[PDB]
């Protein structure tokens, strides 16, 4: 491999003197053809050097990069490696690249697919561009390594968001390992994984998920940290937790946050969350005229996506006072009950109906300009079961209430 | 290839969508050098022959 | 073939969307059952009738 290295460095001078080469490279092919070993991958290294050097004084590389790809068709693996690592770095480039993963097709192509997808259109030819990005990470799971491969599942999120898609967000993103989370590295990556989770959820229309994203990231240590940092993000988290339909897991993330000592240097937010987990009337405009402007100051926006939130805060606030009644009042009637309610009649009966419909209370009716009837429907063996209990629990009364009455006797007398 | 990688590197193997080898019989005239394969893979590879 | 067939989706329906108008209530004047569903009285309890038979 002296010769290898030596007459390299000798047709190097011979290549240079005819590179300042198209005709040159013939005799030096051969040469490294006749090899195939050790040498001929030190020969793969300098040839593949020299051949792409060609290419970058003059380029004239029309036929440089295709030559290549021919000269790369007629191939030594670990000698291809760098020969396709050194041509990766704009007409000239798009036919060029497309030899590069023409040939490519494994740690290079990703990363030409980077550059090719985002850089080559960058604008409306996303659609072009990001179909290429749509898949190629799929099983190249365990040759990438996870900074640049969950990197570029990232390009395929935000593309495919500015796509207008959905699915394929849906399931592109699914496919992200929080496990991956426990080094500190990818943990500051994980910021714009969940951002995104927000923006789709947000365009899903759930609430209670984006809720949890935002306590995720809400507990990262980079944010606990800074106080300009988690004020906008604990907010949102409230407004979620607000606007999140009255359920299981909304009860206990609500209770949590009520419990969060950084939700004390928030206020009228404070206000807030401690005004749906108490139990009593909402009365909306009240609600509204304190935290109209707090909340539209904010970066509830328009009257689109945003505005689209006003309805339904409205909706959350029937939903509690309707919900409430039914905790208090036994029976009720209609007039007094929209009064209350501040909505008419049909305010009302359309709220209980949507209620009742996906159920979430019982309350049936009598219609003719009378009474909404809340108590549920139990059977002579329902009231059975309380006069049952109550004598259990007495009895405890009259047990537990012994040991007192000898405790004092032993330590009086 | 069928054999020892289907081990070591089968990891990938799933990325072609292919199971591990299942077996592999050799059949030969008496003295092709079967017998002499065995010894020798059981020496080199090592873990369970 | 499928069209005539919209008569049993129609019917389907309408008899549901009764169902959930009757669902939480009681005494509900019919007027409103009709106005709600937006069809006349006549045929409503025309077809009440028939689901309470
Ligand atoms: N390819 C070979 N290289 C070296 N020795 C061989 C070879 N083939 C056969 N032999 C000789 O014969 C023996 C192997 O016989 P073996 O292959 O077991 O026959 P059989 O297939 O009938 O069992 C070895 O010990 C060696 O001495």
């Amino acid at each position: 491999g002296s010769e290898r290295a030596d007459g390299r460095i000798v047709k190097m001078e011979v290549d240079y003197s005819a590179t300042v080469l198209q005709e040159v490279i013939e005799t030096l092919l051969s040469l490294e053809k006749q090899t195939r070993t050790a040498s001929d991958m030190v020969s793969t290294s300098r040839i593949l050097v020299a051949v792409v050097k060609m290419c970058y004084e003059a380029k004239e590389w029309d036929l440089l990069n295709e030559n290549i790809m021919l000269l790369s068709k007629r191939r030594q693996a670990v000698a291809k490696m760098v020969q396709q690592c050194c041509t990766y770095v704009d007409l000239p480039i798009k036919l060029r690249l497309i030899d590069t993963l023409r040939m490519v097709t494994e740690i290079e192509r990703a990363r030409l697919t980077k550059t090719l997808a985002t850089i080559k259109e960058q604008n409306g030819d996303v659609k072009e561009a990001a179909s290429i990005l749509q898949e190629l990470q799929v099983e190249t799971y365990g040759s990438m390594e996870k900074k640049e491969r969950v990197e570029f599942i990232l390009e395929q999120m935000r593309l495919c968001l500015a796509v207008k898609d959905y699915i394929r967000t849906q399931i592109i993103s699914k496919k992200i390992n929080t496990k991956f989370f426990q080094e500190e590295n990818t943990e500051k990556l994980k910021l714009k994984y969940y951002n995104l989770m927000i923006q789709l959820d947000q365009h899903e229309g759930s609430y209670l998920s984006i809720c949890k994203h935002y306590r995720a990231i809400y507990d990262t240590p980079c944010i606990q940290a800074e106080s300009e940092k988690w004020q906008q993000a604990l907010k949102s988290v409230v407004l979620y937790v607000i606007l999140a339909p009255f359920d299981n897991e909304q009860s206990d993330l609500v209770h949590r946050i009520s419990g969060d000592k950084k939700l004390e240097e928030i206020p009228k937010y404070k206000d807030l969350l401690k005004l749906f987990t108490t139990m009593e009337l909402m009365r909306w405009s009240t609600l509204v005229e304190d935290y109209g402007m707090e909340l539209r100051k904010g970066s509830f926006g328009s009257t689109e996506e945003g505005e689209k939130r006003w309805k339904d805060l409205k909706n959350r606030v029937v939903e509690h006072n309707i919900r409430i009644m039914a905790k208090y009042y036994t029976r009720i009637t209609m007039k007094r009950m929209a009064q209350l309610l501040d909505l008419s009649v049909d305010e009302s009966e359309a709220f209980l109906s949507n209620l009742v419909v996906n159920k979430t209370i019982f309350a049936k009716v009598d219609r003719l300009a009378g009474i909404i009837n809340f108590q549920r429907p139990k059977d002579p063996n329902n009231l059975l079961n309380d006069w049952s209990q109550k004598l259990n629990s007495l009895m405890s009364l009259v047990n537990k209430t012994t040991h007192l009455i000898a405790k004092e006797e032993m330590i009086h007398n | 290839e069928v054999i020892e990688l289907p081990l070591t590197n089968p990891e990938l193997f799933q990325r072609v969508g292919i199971i591990p080898p299942k077996g592999c019989l050799l059949y030969g005239p008496p003295g092709t050098g079967k017998t002499l394969l065995a010894r020798a893979v059981a020496s080199q590879l090592d873990c369970n022959f | 073939i499928i069209s005539t067939h919209l008569a049993k989706l129609y019917d389907n329906l309408l008899e549901q969307n009764l169902i959930r108008v009757i669902e939480p209530f009681s005494r509900v004047q019919i007027e409103h059952i009709s106005s709600l569903i937006k069809l006349s009285k006549a045929d409503v309890e025309r077809k009440l009738s028939q689901m309470i038979l």
